[PDB]
């Protein structure tokens, strides 16, 4: 378990990574931010079954909604932009400075 | 937005603090957060222009990691111990990584480069909202868990917030950006007293609110956003100068009104607690606020600028928007020092 | 078949480090799609097998699939593939290095912490009803029904203002 | 072990008809769309919380359970009903 | 031992999918008033042999190009693992949403081909077959969320020792007038086969597997249905018996499907995706309500070992 | 910090039934009443203390009266019983359902000889007190005493005094 | 809490499984039940610094309930000296412990 | 009137939309309306998923019974009697 | 007709808990000694194992309780073999 529990916080952490730099572009950005939540799911049913408590366990279902609908609003947002400039690149935001 | 998506959008808004706040669930809070962030987007978004789009991704992906990173910290604490709920027995790199993400919610510094591009990008009807109903939840959080918490870096994020928004306000024309700073500098306040008594993070809170909706209704009167377009207000409607000079001096924090009393009894608290040397710094680091916002008032009130011609054309008109709330809060701002004890 | 968690769990590692250098969006949704599925077999390992499927059924099905959809819709793989896969596929290589000796170093200073190398097998299950039925986590995420009715109400209203959002959003 | 067997299996022989195969020888966007693939999320969601049914039925508060179906299926309807009031589901540009 | 049973369970299907392919040209050719094939071996039982040998002599990224029809293929050969018939191979709790899943995952394949191929012009039908899959599985899924609050476990051999006495098709039927359909969507059968009707990337081999895959789906679909609204005689004594049946209902289905395919007409995309999102959802919802009901407004909710 | 008490193999050295699944889940029923004032007893033990090595004696008590009832049902009615079981362990789950017309003969030969009757529906799923003759113990979490709560402040609520004591706003 | 609505309503929505120990659907107990138990009942009538330093003897033993870093570790330094035993020729697992015995 | 025609035109112009709203109203009112519902709640805490830990005779409680086979105690004939 | 179906599986359903209902004591005694004997063997190799070491303890309980304590498969299974371990832990999740 800890090994595991370890190893999933690493990869939370390298997912913090992904999004807190770039490679110019954004979709990069938000896969990086559904793997976050899957390690976060993870993690959690993992506690739960482990502790073999049963009532906390529509806390996974809870935060996972709401991720996906997160993103959803994300990818809206990308494709309006995509849709108005001519691409998702982010250098283009280059605006708001003013 | 037809009025059915306008009344629900509005009914998340006005539900994910309640929730965030009556909730005794971490993950309770955390979706209240998730409510607000996702019920605003639109309202930014609303005119679907270029800029809007922008700053509608900035605050999204800013605000996204944040609340994944809050999430983390409650997970933790749960293999910890197993509550939903923080404990004084947790380590304390979990209520570090809290702090840092609550700020970058908030708009605190170093997390705080991403405030003045959004409001500049947005209107004012929803930066108002963004700026004082956004930042109520997130406060609700700490108010819970103050005794328990990291006072160095709390105290090094205020000041620094202190620091950075007035310089960069000293230079900001743009009165949404002005608005912007300001208030990442009265959070910094807040932040600064808040491990000692939560309840005066609450009073400056109320009272930037209330120097702070009454400025963006008389701006929403005009929309005008610049300087040189809020001068022409002596002879547009030249009323609201007699209150807006005010305002900007109390939020300032002028003795005689009220803005002072604030960061006053703040500054007894944390010289009843011995911290005087950082109370000497915000005190003598207010008075960049009060500077710019004086080179306002001179631009408004104190000196008249050219106008333009058409302004006639628009005097031979009326307006009735500006409502009652606005002439009650600037009063009960102002002119309410006598009243402070009956506020503590 | 000791060494089933761990191998799972830096397989997931190495889906998000994937992910985090950033590489062509083609061969970072693989990575995301590997990640979600080992990271179910290990919930399934422990034994939430309502969850393991559900993640199956939703994460996948629902999410990875409107991603690559928008995506390909969506986007353009412009030639900024100065071997730039390449590239980061060595200090991939290197990084993975890197994390094999730095936890064969950990293991030195800490033993009955951070791993327990010489007895990895043990300390995965602690307890477990033996003749118990009804213990399976169909039944907490039932609950909402019974009990927490608040998660379910929530949920819905989420989703009760999602639509409302996307569509006022994309206009 | 036997799932592990039977998907070894499968892919090992799906391999070896490929490894045939190759040895015996010798665009703008549409709103409609990504509108549709929120659709089926938000479905797939209600999907997640609806399908414990079979466990959450043999509890003993059936006036909750038959309650909380009925408001999630109608409040769901309810949204449908919108998106094709505001014109989600017509296709004509 | 389980080698053997893999391999009964892996040979005869493929043997079974081949035939099938021949069933399909003759039946076809029948109702066409014509014969079909009967010369290449006797009334041609060798054509699907050709037709393998052909296209494994046909000549044409590797790593799209292979992992696509790989994964459809395996995913179609898994999802026959935990069927009953009547003892199955693998007794999984969660068996039909491990075929669901598996099901659903093909349109990876579909999408990666698309994303692969520059034109335009695939990715048009990519995007449309995808959508229409996924709107489709949807109710796929909905129609046994709502059924199988008749047996309090999803598991697929609850549904025998149920059907015992009666079948599952003399209720719920205005469920299995809609599985008998979006199972003619997820295998972009007819009548919503446009994703091969309108044609302006699939080599020999690769079409090959894809084809083994749909018509294997085919096969899989048609005895879900008979395993679940059709319910055939469990005497425990005769498993021969229960193979039987449900062998016989599963041909009958998969002659239906042929019936279909001669008979009607293709469906517009629109005109098709108005069917569900009009027609189908509504309806799905109000009666998966009503079947939540059923077991409250009357004693029969059912138990859970 | 702290021994352990535990007791020795060599002793809680009884011989066990070593009988199957099957023919105890067949024979249950009668068992149920049969041999139950012992097992009821023993459940009582066990939920009061929570030590095993506590509740030791009321087992071997327990596998003597089992032994002495599968002991009967060896003299009277033996071949009635083999069938059955070899009937039911037929089937996967072990089901009631597949031998009716296998077991009420069984049933009727064990009443005829002996005046046991199979127990009808659910009377074996309610609570019944058992008479005793040993105590009930208190404390056995083995905690401690509940630090004392805090001296409690009272007195008639009058008001301030000289106002509220802030500089110079007196009122 | 912040607003105690829930309290003046004297009602509860998410408050009533805060912790591990509350009441589970089909009363499957959780692992450290007992230890919670004790730990909250010590924690009640008094507020925050009294229970984190009066408290310990009973939360300490809650916390290793919960992980177990003592008992992975004795078991840990037991399994070393058995293998360096079993290395140097000194030790000869029996059977209970080297592959089979006499079960029930 | 208005209801009457309004309802004779769907019943020909789009049906479906009856159907699914009928079944809703039978589904949300027949609950209320028929005699066999509370039935379910008895019979799903009938069931004995768990074990029923016994209790003392340290007083004088006349109604739990001895013994399970005695009839001093909670009864579900109906259950059968059904 | 699946009205009255249902009702009689719940009738079966009941039949067979109350079999398991009369069956859990002994099965639960049964295991309660079985445990207790893997802790004795546990104990009595421990002795030998790790009696050449100093300032080491022989089962001290790592609590200050004296409250009994549901023993880990770790602890019980952690000097017999990956068979039994395994056994244990992937028992019921690697089907049968
Ligand atoms: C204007 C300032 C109002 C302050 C009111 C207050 O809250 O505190 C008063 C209270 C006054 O003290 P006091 O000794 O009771 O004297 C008031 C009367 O003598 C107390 O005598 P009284 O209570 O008999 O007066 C009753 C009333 C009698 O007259 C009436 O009621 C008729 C009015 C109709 O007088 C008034 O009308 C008023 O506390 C203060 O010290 C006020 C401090 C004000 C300092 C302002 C500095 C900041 C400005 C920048
Ligand atoms: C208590 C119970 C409550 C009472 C319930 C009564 C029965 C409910 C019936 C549920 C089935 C409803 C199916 C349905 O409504 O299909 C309608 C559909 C037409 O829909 P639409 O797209 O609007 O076009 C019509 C324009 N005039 O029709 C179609 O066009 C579908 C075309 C299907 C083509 C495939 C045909 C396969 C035929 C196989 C028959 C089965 C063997
Ligand atoms: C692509 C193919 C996709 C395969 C999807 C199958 C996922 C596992 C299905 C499942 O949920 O059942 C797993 C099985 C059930 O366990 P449980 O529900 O707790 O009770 C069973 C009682 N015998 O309990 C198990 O965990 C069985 C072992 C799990 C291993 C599954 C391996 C999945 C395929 C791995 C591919 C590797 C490449």
């Amino acid at each position: 378990m800890p090994s595991t529990f370890f190893n999933l916080t690493m990869a939370f952490s390298l997912s913090l990574l992904g999004t807190l730099m770039f490679r110019s572009h954004l979709m990069s950005t938000l896969l990086c931010l559904e793997g976050m939540v899957l390690s976060l799911f993870i993690m959690t049913s993992v506690t739960s079954l482990n502790s073999n408590s049963m009532s906390s366990m529509p806390i996974p279902i809870t935060i996972l909604v709401f991720a996906a609908c997160e993103a959803a609003v994300g990818l809206a947002l990308l494709v309006k932009v995509s849709n108005t400039y001519g691409t998702d690149y982010v250098q283009n935001l280059n605006l708001l400075q003013c | 937005m037809n009025p059915i998506t306008l009344a629900i959008i509005y009914f998340t808004i006005f539900l994910g603090p309640v929730i965030t706040m009556s909730s005794t669930n971490l993950m309770l809070m955390w979706v209240g957060l998730e409510f607000s962030l996702l019920a605003i987007i639109p309202m930014l978004i609303n005119k679907k222009n270029p800029r809007s789009t922008e700053a509608a991704t900035k605050y999204f992906v800013t605000q996204a990691t944040a609340s994944m990173i809050i999430l983390l910290a409650i997970v933790l604490n749960y293999k910890q111990l197993g509550t939903w709920m923080f404990q004084q027995q947790t380590n304390g790199l979990i209520l570090n990584m809290t702090l840092m993400a609550l700020s970058m919610k908030l708009g605190l510094a170093p997390f705080h480069f991403w405030l003045p591009e959004v409001t500049q990008g947005i209107p004012l009807h929803m930066g108002l909202i963004l700026l004082t109903w956004q930042k109520i939840a997130p406060l609700s959080i700490l108010i819970q868990i103050y005794p328990l918490l990291n006072s160095t870096i709390i105290l090094m994020l205020a000041i620094t917030s202190i620091f950075m928004g007035a310089w960069g306000g000293l230079n900001q024309t743009q009165m949404r950006k002005i608005m912007a700073y300001s208030s990442i500098a009265h959070m910094g306040w807040m932040l600064a007293i808040l491990p000692y008594n939560p309840s005066l993070t609450l009073l400056n809170l109320m009272i930037y609110i209330i120097l702070t909706a009454p400025m963006f209704m008389a701006l929403m009167l005009n929309n005008s956003m610049t300087i040189n377009s809020i001068s022409l207000l002596w002879n547009k409607t030249p009323a609201m100068l007699t209150m807006i000079s005010l305002m900007l001096l109390s939020l300032g924090g002028l003795p005689p009104l009220t803005g002072f009393l604030p960061k006053w009894i703040i500054i007894t608290e944390l010289m009843k607690n011995n911290c005087l040397i950082m109370a000497t710094l915000m005190a003598m680091m207010a008075l960049l606020n009060l500077f710019f916002y004086t080179r306002l008032i001179y631009s408004t009130s104190l000196t008249m600028f050219p106008t333009n011609n058409n302004s006639k054309m628009m005097t031979h008109q009326t307006k009735t928007k500006p409502n009652l709330m606005f002439s009650t809060l600037a009063i009960m701002s102002t002119m309410t020092l006598p009243l402070a004890p009956q506020l503590i | 078949m000791n060494n089933y968690i761990f191998v799972l769990s830096s397989l997931f590692l190495v889906g998000c480090l994937g992910l985090a250098l950033k590489p062509s969006l083609i061969y970072g949704g693989l990575g995301l799609i590997v990640s979600g599925f080992v990271g179910c077999l290990m919930v399934l390992g422990f034994g939430g097998s309502f969850l393991g499927l559900m993640v199956f059924l939703i994460y996948l099905g629902g999410m990875l699939v409107v991603f690559g959809y928008t995506t390909a819709m969506a986007t353009e793989e412009y030639p900024e593939t100065w071997g730039s896969n390449w590239l980061i596929l060595g200090f991939l290589v290197l990084g993975v290095i890197m994390e094999v000796f730095l936890i064969c170093v950990l293991n030195y200073y800490d033993e009955v912490g951070v791993i327990n190398l010489d007895g990895l097998g043990d300390w995965l299950m602690y307890e477990v009803d033996d003749v118990g039925v009804m213990l399976e986590g169909g039944i907490g995420v039932a609950a909402m029904y019974s009990c927490a009715t608040w998660m379910m109400v929530v949920a819905g209203w989420s989703l009760f203002a999602g639509i409302f959002i996307i569509i006022e959003i994309t206009r | 072990m036997n799932l592990y067997t039977v998907i070894f299996i499968n892919i090992l022989l799906s391999l070896t008809l490929i490894l045939v195969a190759f040895w015996l020888p010798q665009l703008p966007f549409s709103m409609k769309f990504f509108l549709v693939a929120i659709t089926f999320l938000l479905f797939d969601l209600e999907i997640a919380l609806l399908l414990p049914l079979p466990w959450a039925i043999q509890t003993i508060k059936t006036s909750t359970m038959m309650i909380m179906a009925f408001i999630l299926v109608t409040i769901l309807s309810l949204g449908l009903a919108y998106e094709w009031t505001q014109k989600g589901l017509e296709w004509t540009e | 031992m389980f080698f053997i049973n893999i391999l009964t369970l892996l040979v005869p299907i493929l043997i079974a999918m081949a035939f099938l392919t021949l069933v399909e040209r003759k039946i076809l050719g029948y109702m066409q008033l014509r014969k079909g094939p009967n010369i290449v071996g006797p009334y041609g039982i060798l054509q699907p042999f050709a037709d393998a040998m052909k296209l494994f002599m046909k000549e044409p990224s590797m790593s799209l190009f292979i992992i696509a029809p790989t994964l459809s293929l395996t995913l179609a050969l898994s999802l026959w693992v935990p069927l009953p018939m009547p003892h199955p191979l693998i007794n999984l709790n969660l068996g039909i949403l491990f075929i669901l899943a598996t099901s659903s995952l093909s349109v990876y394949s579909i999408l990666w081909s698309g994303w692969a191929s520059n034109s335009k012009y695939s990715l048009f039908g990519a995007l449309r077959a995808v959508a229409q899959t996924i709107s489709y599985e949807v109710t796929m899924a909905i129609i046994l969320l709502s059924v199988l609050l008749m047996n309090g476990s999803y598991s697929l051999q609850t549904l025998i020792t149920t059907q015992e006495h009666m079948w599952l098709l003399l209720p719920a039927w205005p469920m299995a007038m809609m599985w008998f359909i979006s199972t003619l969507a997820e295998t972009n059968r007819a009548p919503f086969d446009l994703t091969e009707g309108e044609s302006e990337e699939y080599a020999a081999g690769p079409f090959a597997l894809f084809f083994m895959a749909e018509y294997t789906n085919i096969i899989l679909m048609n005895a879900l249905t008979t395993i679940i609204f059709l319910g055939p005689l469990y005497y425990i004594n005769l498993p021969e018996l229960y193979s039987t049946n449900f062998m016989m209902e599963a041909l009958l289905l998969s002659s239906t499907f042929l019936w279909i395919r001669a008979s009607y007409p293709r469906f517009r995309y629109d005109q098709l995706m108005h069917l569900l999102w009009k027609n189908f959802l509504p309806l799905t919802l109000a009666l998966c309500m009503w079947h939540i009901s059923l077991p409250i407004f009357t004693a029969g909710v059912p138990p859970y070992m | 910090p702290g021994i352990v008490e535990l007791p020795t193999l060599e002793e809680l050295k009884v011989e066990e039934v070593k009988v199957s699944s099957a023919v105890l889940k067949a024979a249950a029923h009668h068992y149920g009443a049969q041999c139950d004032k012992t097992n009821k007893e023993f459940m009582l033990c066990r939920w009061e203390e929570k030590d095993p090595r506590r509740c030791l004696k009321e087992g071997k008590l327990v596998n003597g009266c089992a032994l002495n009832f599968f002991r009967q049902i060896k003299s009277h009615c033996a071949e009635p019983f083999t069938e059955y079981w070899t009937c039911l362990d037929y089937s996967n789950m072990q089901l009631f359902r597949h031998c009716r017309q296998q077991q009420a003969k069984f049933d009727q030969c064990v009443l005829d000889k002996l005046g046991w009757v199979r127990p009808d529906l659910g009377q074996l799923s309610k609570v019944t007190k058992v008479k005793t003759d040993r105590p009930l113990p208190e404390n056995p979490y083995h905690s401690r005493a509940r630090p004392e709560p805090n001296p409690v402040i009272e007195g008639d609520l009058k008001p301030a005094k000289h106002g509220t004591r802030f500089f110079f706003w007196t009122v | 809490p912040f607003l105690d609505i829930q309290k003046k309503l004297g009602i509860s929505l998410d408050r009533h499984f805060m912790f591990l120990s509350a009441e589970q659907p089909y009363k499957n107990a959780a692992r450290c039940h007992a230890f919670e138990k004790e730990w909250i009942e010590c924690a009640h009538g008094i507020g925050g610094t009294r229970a984190k330093k009066e408290c310990k003897i009973e939360f300490d033993d809650f916390e290793e309930c919960l992980l177990r870093y003592k008992t992975m570790r004795r078991m840990h330094d037991i399994k070393k000296q058995r293998e360096k035993l079993m290395k140097e020729g000194k030790y000869t697992p029996p059977p209970h412990h080297s592959g089979r015995e006499e079960p029930r | 009137g208005r209801i009457s025609a309004f309802l004779k035109n769907a019943w020909a112009k789009e049906p479906v939309l009856v159907v699914s709203f009928s079944v809703w109203g039978l589904a949300i009112i027949m609950p209320m309306i028929s005699p066999y519902t509370k039935y379910a709640s008895m019979i799903n805490k009938a069931t004995p998923y768990n074990y029923p830990v016994p209790v003392r005779d340290d007083g004088n409680m006349p109604d739990v019974p001895s013994h399970p086979q005695d009839p001093l105690g909670p009864s579900l004939d109906w259950l059968k009697n059904l | 007709r699946m009205m009255r179906w249902n009702q009689e599986r719940r009738r079966l359903l009941i039949e067979d808990l109350e079999a398991r209902i009369a069956l859990m004591p002994l099965f639960q005694a049964e295991k309660d000694r079985r445990t207790l004997q893997i802790l004795r063997e546990n104990l009595e190799e421990e002795a030998i194992i790790m009696k050449d070491v100093p300032n080491w303890k022989v089962g001290e309980s790592v609590f200050h309780t004296t409250r009994w304590v549901p023993p880990l498969i770790g602890e019980m299974y952690g000097l017999r073999t990956k068979e039994e371990m395994s056994n244990a832990n992937f028992g019921f999740t690697w089907y049968t």
